[PDB]
RNA sequence: AGCUCUCUUUGCCUUUUGGCUUAGAUCAAGUGUAGUAUCUGUUUAAUCUCGUGAUUAUACUA
C-alpha cells in the first residue's frame, strides 16, 4: 500500500539482472518445438 | 504454438473400401426382426377425425379425473413461536430453469459441503 | 495494389509514441484493439497516464 | 459485442454449465458410494465442488449486503440482553488486553509456536510460505520479547489483513 | 528475503509483466520480479497499481461517507471499502 | 509534433464531447410568480412617482452551524461508541453529542 | 450535378456490400476507358453491314 | 549512490528495449 | 540518450518524449 | 476548466467567493481547484499548456 | 470542372491471438568446478594481330 520508491543513480546487481531478464522474457514468445523448427529450417538451408 | 488446435474442417464420411472378404468386423447378433403382433398396435390406423376424437376423449377423461368428475418452563425463554410459518412449505413444487438455484442443487451442496 | 502494399508497410513501420508490443503481429493486434476498444477505455487510459483516479 | 452473438454465447455457456454440474453431481454420488477409485476423477470433482461452493458463497454474501442483516434489531437486542444478564449473574470479569509484563506471556507464546510447528511436523516438501513460517517460528523462539511486542502491536493496530 | 519496499523498477516490471501475463498468472509475474512472492505481486496490483484506485486527496463527501459507514459496520473494512470507493487500507488510514 | 497534436486534439475533443456531464441547478428561491408581484409592485411605485411628478447591498453565504459539523459530530460519536470498554464493568457512557 | 456527384461519392466511400463495390468498380473502369471511338465503331458497323448483306 | 535517478524506467521503455533486442539457378537440374 | 529513453519518466512522473514534444510544439507555435 | 489555461476564470470564481461566501466555501473552492489540477495532470494537457505558455 | 506528381482526411485490417480439463499441474534459490566463446583497456612514341607478345627511340647514374 505504500507508494513506489524512486530508482537510485546506481542500481544494484539484483536490479540489473532483473531488468535484463525482464527484457528477455518479454521478448520471448515461442515454445521448444517452434524454436527447433526454426533452427532446423536454417540447418536444412545450409546443408542444402 | 499451433500444435494444439481446434477443428474447422471435420472429417467427411467415406464410401466403404471394396475388396475380398477376410477381416471379420461385426459378429451376427439379433438377426431376426420383431414385428408388431395382434394387440401391439402400430399397423392400426383409424382415421384423422377418429384419432382426434379419441384424443379429446382421453384428454377430457384425464381432466375430469383430476377435477373429480364421476411460572412455566416454556415461558422463562426469550424467543417464542419462532417456527411458525416454516412447516407450511410444500404447496407446489416449482421447476426452476437455473440449475445452481434449484432446490436439488441447494440440497446437494448442503449435504456434501460441510 | 503493390504500391499501396508498400505504402501501408512503411506507415505501419513508423512508430508514434509508446511501444506496447513485442513483435509485428502484436503491433497489428494492438492497433486493431485501439481501433475497436478505445471508445470504451478512455477513463482507464487517463488513469494509467496520470497515475490515479478511477 | 453484437447482441445476437452475445445471446448465442450465453445460451451455450449455460448449456455447458448444465452438463458440467450434472457430471459434478454424478461423480460425487459415485465417490460417496465408493463406486469409483479413480484418483483423477476425485481431484477433478473436488475442484468442481470448490468452484460451485464459492459461487454459492459469493451469492450468499451478495444477498446479505442486499437484503440486510437477517437478524432483526429486536432479535439482536434480545440476544445481547440475555448475554449481559447472564454474565452479570455469573459476575464475569472481562478479559484484559495482555500486559507488557504479563507473567505468563512466554508460556502462552511457546504453546502457540509449538502448535504451529506441529502443524509442520510431518512435512517432506515445503513451499515458500511454509519455509517462511518455519523461519518466523524459529525467530519467535530466539526473540520471544520482540515477538510479543510485535504481536501486541498488531492486536492494537491492525484491522485489515 | 521475499518482501520489503516496492521500488519503481519493481512496479514497472510488474506492469509490463501484467501486460504480458494478465492478472491470473502471478507466479509467472513474480518469476520476473524475483524479490517478491506471487501473493505480494497480487497484493501490490490490488492495493496500489490497479488503475481504479484513487490516490487523490479525500473529498468531504468521501470523508462523511467513510465515517458514517465505519459507525454502521464497525471494523469491517473489507466490507466498508467498496461502498466508500477506496481501498480497505486507504479507508482505514 | 504539429500533426500529431492535431490528431491528438481531435481525439481529445471527441473524448470531451462525450465526457461532458449535465448541470444540476438549485431551485431558485424567488420563482416566477413572486417575480410577477414584485414587478407589479415596482411598476406601481414608479407610476405613483410618475403621477406625483406629473401632477444590505451585498449578500453573503451563511455559515453552517458548528453543531451541524456532521464530520466532527461523527468523530466524537465514533469515539463515544468505540473506545468504551465492556458494559459489565459499569462505567460512564460518554455523551453522544448528536444535535441535528 | 458535379457537387451532388462528389457528395454521393463521399457518402458511398464506406463499405456496404459487394454489389455496391462491384457497381463502383465498373463505373470507375468505364470512366478510365473514357470516350469510345465512334469513328472506329462506325467503321466496324459499316463493315458488318456489308458483310451481313453479303451473307 | 542512493540519490534518486533523473530518469525513471517505465514498462513501455522495457517493451521498446525488448523489441530492440528482438537463388541463382545455373541448370535445369537445380531448377 | 533522452531520445533513446523517451518513454521513461522524470521525477515528476512525466515522459521525456512528452517534455520534448511540448518544447517542439512551443517552437512550432 | 483547467487552471493552468483558465487563470481569469479561477480569478473570477475567487472574486465571487470573496464577495459572497465564507472560508468553508473558499476551502471547498480550493479543494475543487486542486482536484481539477490532479485530473488535468496528464501528458496531453501538459503538451497543450506548455504550448500555450510559450505561445503567450 | 482535364490528366500526372505530392500532402491530408475518409475508407479498407490488409502477417494481426486456430481446441479441451483439476486457472491441466507444480514452482525461493545459491554455490563450486570444468570447458568454450566474449570484452573494459626507367620514361615516352608509333605499328599489326590474337591489351599482351613483337617492332621500338631513349632517360637516369661522383
Amino acid at each position: 500500500t505504500k507508494p513506489a520508491r524512486p530508482d537510485t543513480i546506481d542500481l544494484d546487481e539484483d536490479e540489473k539482472e532483473m531488468l535484463s531478464e525482464a527484457r528477455a522474457r518479454l521478448a520471448n514468445t515461442q515454445g521448444k518445438k517452434a524454436k527447433r523448427k526454426a533452427r532446423e529450417r536454417q540447418q536444412e538451408e545450409s546443408r542444402r | 504454438t499451433t500444435a494444439h488446435r481446434p477443428t474447422f474442417d471435420p472429417a467427411r464420411g467415406k464410401e466403404a473400401l471394396r475388396g475380398p472378404a477376410y477381416h471379420q468386423r461385426l459378429l451376427p447378433a439379433y438377426t431376426t426382426l420383431k414385428f408388431r403382433q395382434p394387440g401391439q398396435g402400430g399397423a392400426a390406423d383409424k382415421s384423422t377425425r377418429d384419432l382426434r376424437a379419441e384424443l379429446e376423449a382421453a384428454e377430457a377423461a384425464h381432466y375430469a379425473k383430476l377435477k373429480g368428475a364421476p411460572r412455566r418452563w416454556d415461558e422463562d425463554v426469550v424467543f417464542k413461536n419462532q417456527a411458525r410459518g416454516t412447516e407450511d412449505k410444500g404447496k407446489r413444487k416449482e421447476f426452476v430453469n437455473d440449475l445452481l438455484r434449484s432446490d436439488f442443487h441447494k440440497r446437494f451442496m448442503s449435504k456434501y459441503v460441510r | 495494389s503493390l504500391k499501396r502494399r508498400r505504402e501501408k508497410l512503411a506507415k505501419s513501420g513508423e512508430e508514434h509514441g509508446d511501444v506496447t508490443y513485442i513483435n509485428e503481429k502484436n503491433k497489428q493486434f494492438n492497433a486493431k484493439l485501439a481501433r475497436f476498444y478505445n471508445k470504451y477505455t478512455a477513463e482507464i487510459r487517463d488513469s494509467f497516464e496520470r497515475g490515479t483516479m478511477v | 459485442l453484437p447482441a445476437p452473438i452475445e445471446n448465442i454465447i450465453l445460451r451455450y455457456v449455460k448449456a455447458k454449465a448444465d452438463w458440467w454440474i450434472s457430471v459434478a453431481h454424478y461423480n460425487r454420488e459415485r465417490i460417496r458410494r465408493g463406486a469409483t477409485v479413480d484418483k483423477t476423477v476425485a481431484k477433478k470433482n473436488v475442484g468442481r465442488l470448490t468452484r460451485l461452493w464459492l459461487k454459492a458463497e459469493q451469492e450468499r454474501q451478495h444477498n446479505h449486503m442486499k437484503d440486510g442483516p437477517y437478524v432483526s434489531s429486536e432479535e439482536a437486542v434480545a440476544i445481547y440482553t440475555t448475554t449481559v444478564h447472564w454474565l452479570e449473574a455469573r459476575k464475569f470479569s472481562p478479559i484484559p488486553f495482555p500486559s507488557v509484563s504479563y507473567k505468563h506471556d512466554t508460556k502462552i507464546l511457546i504453546l502457540a509456536l509449538e502448535r504451529l510447528r506441529e502443524a509442520y511436523s510431518t512435512k517432506g516438501r515445503l513451499n515458500q510460505s511454509q519455509r517462511e513460517e518455519l523461519a518466523l517460528i524459529e525467530q519467535a523462539y530466539d526473540s520471544p520479547g520482540t515477538t510479543l511486542e510485535r504481536i501486541k502491536r498488531f492486536l492494537l493496530t491492525q484491522r485489515a489483513f | 528475503v521475499k518482501g520489503g519496499v516496492w521500488t519503481n523498477i519493481e512496479d514497472e516490471i510488474l506492469k509490463a509483466a501484467v501486460s504480458k501475463y494478465g492478472l491470473n498468472q502471478w507466479a509467472r509475474v513474480s518469476s520476473l520480479l524475483a524479490r517478491k512472492t506471487p501473493k505480494q505481486c497480487k497484493a501490490r496490483w490490488n492495493e496500489w497499481l490497479d488503475p481504479s484506485i484513487k490516490k487523490i486527496e479525500w473529498s468531504r463527501e468521501e470523508d462523511e461517507k467513510l465515517l458514517h459507514l465505519a459507525k454502521l459496520m464497525p471494523t469491517q473494512w473489507r466490507t466498508i471499502a467498496p461502498i466508500v470507493g477506496r481501498t480497505a487500507n486507504q479507508c482505514l488510514e | 509534433a504539429a500533426l500529431k497534436a492535431g490528431q491528438m486534439q481531435k481525439l481529445r475533443e471527441a473524448e470531451q464531447s462525450s465526457k461532458r456531464k449535465p448541470l444540476i441547478l438549485p431551485a431558485p428561491q424567488v420563482s416566477d410568480s413572486e417575480l410577477d408581484e414584485i414587478v407589479k409592485m415596482g411598476m406601481i411605485g414608479e407610476r405613483a412617482s410618475a403621477m406625483a411628478r406629473e401632477s444590505g447591498a451585498p449578500i453573503r453565504t451563511p455559515r453552517a452551524p458548528a453543531q451541524e459539523d456532521h464530520i466532527a459530530n461523527e468523530i466524537r460519536n465514533i469515539k463515544a461508541l468505540t473506545e468504551t470498554q465492556s458494559s459489565l464493568l459499569g462505567g460512564e457512557n460518554a455523551p453522544l453529542a448528536e444535535g441535528a | 450535378k458535379r457537387m451532388k456527384k462528389k457528395e454521393a461519392h463521399r457518402d458511398d466511400t464506406a463499405f456496404r456490400d459487394y454489389a455496391r463495390e462491384a457497381e463502383k468498380t465498373y463505373k470507375r473502369q468505364i470512366r478510365n476507358m473514357g470516350a469510345p471511338d465512334l469513328e472506329k465503331y462506325m467503321r466496324e458497323k459499316l463493315s458488318a453491314i456489308e458483310k451481313a448483306a453479303a451473307a | 549512490n542512493k540519490a534518486p535517478a533523473p530518469i525513471q524506467i517505465s514498462a513501455e521503455q522495457l517493451l521498446r528495449e525488448a523489441v530492440d533486442r528482438q537463388q541463382r539457378f545455373a541448370d535445369l537440374e537445380e531448377l | 540518450p533522452e531520445e533513446e529513453q523517451g518513454s521513461s519518466r522524470n521525477l515528476d512522473g512525466r515522459r521525456l518524449r512528452t517534455v520534448t514534444e511540448a518544447k517542439a510544439l512551443a517552437e512550432y507555435l | 476548466c483547467d487552471p493552468r489555461t483558465n487563470p481569469e476564470f479561477w480569478a473570477k470564481w475567487e472574486q465571487f467567493e470573496v464577495q459572497h461566501g465564507n472560508e468553508d466555501t473558499f476551502k471547498e473552492m480550493l479543494r475543487v481547484k486542486r482536484s481539477v489540477q490532479a485530473k488535468y495532470n496528464t501528458d496531453v494537457n501538459f503538451i497543450a499548456s506548455q504550448a500555450l505558455a510559450r505561445s503567450q
